[PDB]
């Protein structure tokens, strides 16, 4: 932003705008398990499969 | 108030009473249809009867989507009333104002979208022996609406401990919750006498459906055995582990080669496989569809068919026993819920004062059978001739004409 009202009209003095920046990585994440194939169908009582 | 004279606040109306439940929404049916036997049915059966309805409904569930015939059945019942026409009237010998009051129900029962699926769902209780259905209201300024019907799952209720015709929301309580007045439209036909847990159609067919499975799976296993010969090789002593699996492996492939050849030390014996017939599991699979079709549908036109053959009078013949019965009582019964349910609020929350509950309107089905117009358009005229004065009220009433207007 601008700076400051200065004291001095006579010789005024130029200033310079800053230019900030912000470099950030969306690197993934992620997160699983194995099972057997079987199991899952071997497996009446609902549980393994709510998965 | 209600029908049953609880006392109505019309605050609780703004929000589901099952809204601040969330866990319920997020459960899955566990499917207790897969390896069953008679005595887990048995077991089943005797904790639902204890107020244990979850495993019961899940059970209904999976029956009615594994077994084409009895869903065929069941939704051709279903779909018999789905299809009758309704109408909305008044009480007896009415007044003007109670006329008023069912022509503006009648017009708003009309207007309200999703009526059939209402049906549809509520027709569950058929077989269930009782379906809950979920109300939203809304207030489009000064009039109450409903806004959608929800049906919620048989297995989110059950049994009160101190009360075993009484149902009560799951709550993780050991006395569930009571059900909101106003907030819930629930459809109990009554097949049998008894308690609600005994009550459904599907506690009948239960069994008849169980020993169908155990003969088809059977029948298919006995299939799959069918064909080539079981057949045993044998080898001396002395025989080495890489023989005995070169004996093995042409013993596995001979039934699909047709030629082999082995050392006269050793021999093949080919056993019967399985000999026999289909005839006692085709018996037994007849004899749970007929059960079956009786059960739901009445023995003389499903199950012992009517057979074919026309005529003015058949239309009486096919309908007028069994399946007139049935179909009267299924929509008198439902007609009987909605009109508790459904149109009492309606009147006692649209509408100004305190009308007395015995003179509420009742919503009523279409059950007109089909009367011969040529038999009876021959007949008339004998009778007129001769000096009756038969009114004409009867005849367009029965016919189905409407009177000019």
């Amino acid at each position: 932003q601008f700076p400051k009202l200065r004291e001095w009209i006579g010789q005024r003095v130029i200033k310079d705008m800053a230019a900030q920046g912000y470099q950030i990585t969306n690197k993934l994440f992620e997160s699983t398990v194995g099972v057997k194939r079987t199991d899952i169908e071997d497996d009446n009582l609902g549980v393994y499969g709510p998965l | 108030v209600d029908v049953y004279g609880n006392p109505i606040r019309t605050q609780q109306l703004r929000e589901p009473q099952t809204s601040r439940l969330a866990g319920l929404a997020k459960e899955f049916a566990q499917h207790p249809a897969k390896g069953l036997t008679p005595a887990k049915l048995a077991r089943i059966l005797v904790e639902a009867e204890q107020g244990n309805l979850q495993a019961q409904a899940e059970l209904f569930m999976d029956m009615e989507e594994r077994d084409a015939h009895l869903f065929a059945e069941m939704s051709k019942r279903k779909r018999a009333i789905l299809g009758l026409d309704w109408a909305v009237e008044p009480p007896r010998n009415a007044s003007a104002a109670e006329k008023a009051d069912a022509d503006y129900l009648h017009e708003l029962l009309l207007d309200l979208e999703g009526l059939e699926d209402l049906l549809l769902d509520a027709l569950d209780g058929i077989g269930h022996g009782y379906s809950c259905i979920e109300l939203e209201w809304a207030l489009q300024g000064r009039e109450w609406m409903p806004l959608a019907f929800h049906h919620r799952p048989q297995s989110w209720f059950q049994l009160n401990p101190e009360d075993q015709n009484e149902l009560r929301l799951r709550d993780n309580s050991p006395a569930g919750e009571a059900l909101q007045p106003f907030g819930w439209i629930i459809h109990r036909p009554r097949a049998r006498s008894g308690y609600v847990a005994r009550s459904g159609l599907f506690r009948v067919l239960a069994w008849p459906y169980l020993f169908r499975h155990y003969a088809t799976s059977d029948l298919a296993e006995m299939l799959e055995i069918y064909g080539l010969p079981i057949r045993l090789g044998k080898y001396p002593p002395g025989t080495a582990d890489e023989e005995k699996a070169t004996l093995l492996r042409a013993v596995t492939g001979l039934g699909h080669a047709a030629a082999g050849i082995i050392p006269e030390t050793m021999a093949i014996d080919f056993q019967q496989a399985a000999q026999g017939s289909s005839d006692p599991f085709l018996a037994m699979m007849r004899q749970s569809e007929d059960a079956i079709s009786k059960a739901v549908l009445g023995g003389t036109l499903t199950s012992t068919t009517s057979q074919s053959g026309g005529g003015a009078f058949a239309l009486g013949q096919v309908h007028n026993e069994v399946r007139h019965d049935l179909l009267a009582s299924d929509a008198r019964q439902l007609a009987a819920t909605l009109s508790r349910d459904l149109l009492w609020p309606l009147l006692v929350l649209n509408r100004p004062g305190s009308p007395d509950v015995r003179r509420a309107p009742r919503l009523v089905f279409d059950l007109r059978e089909q009367a011969d117009i040529t038999s009876m358009a021959q007949s008339i005229p004998a009778l007129v001739n001769v000096g009756l004065e038969i009114p004409s009220a009867w005849v367009y009433d029965k016919l189905g004409i409407p009177q000019p207007a």
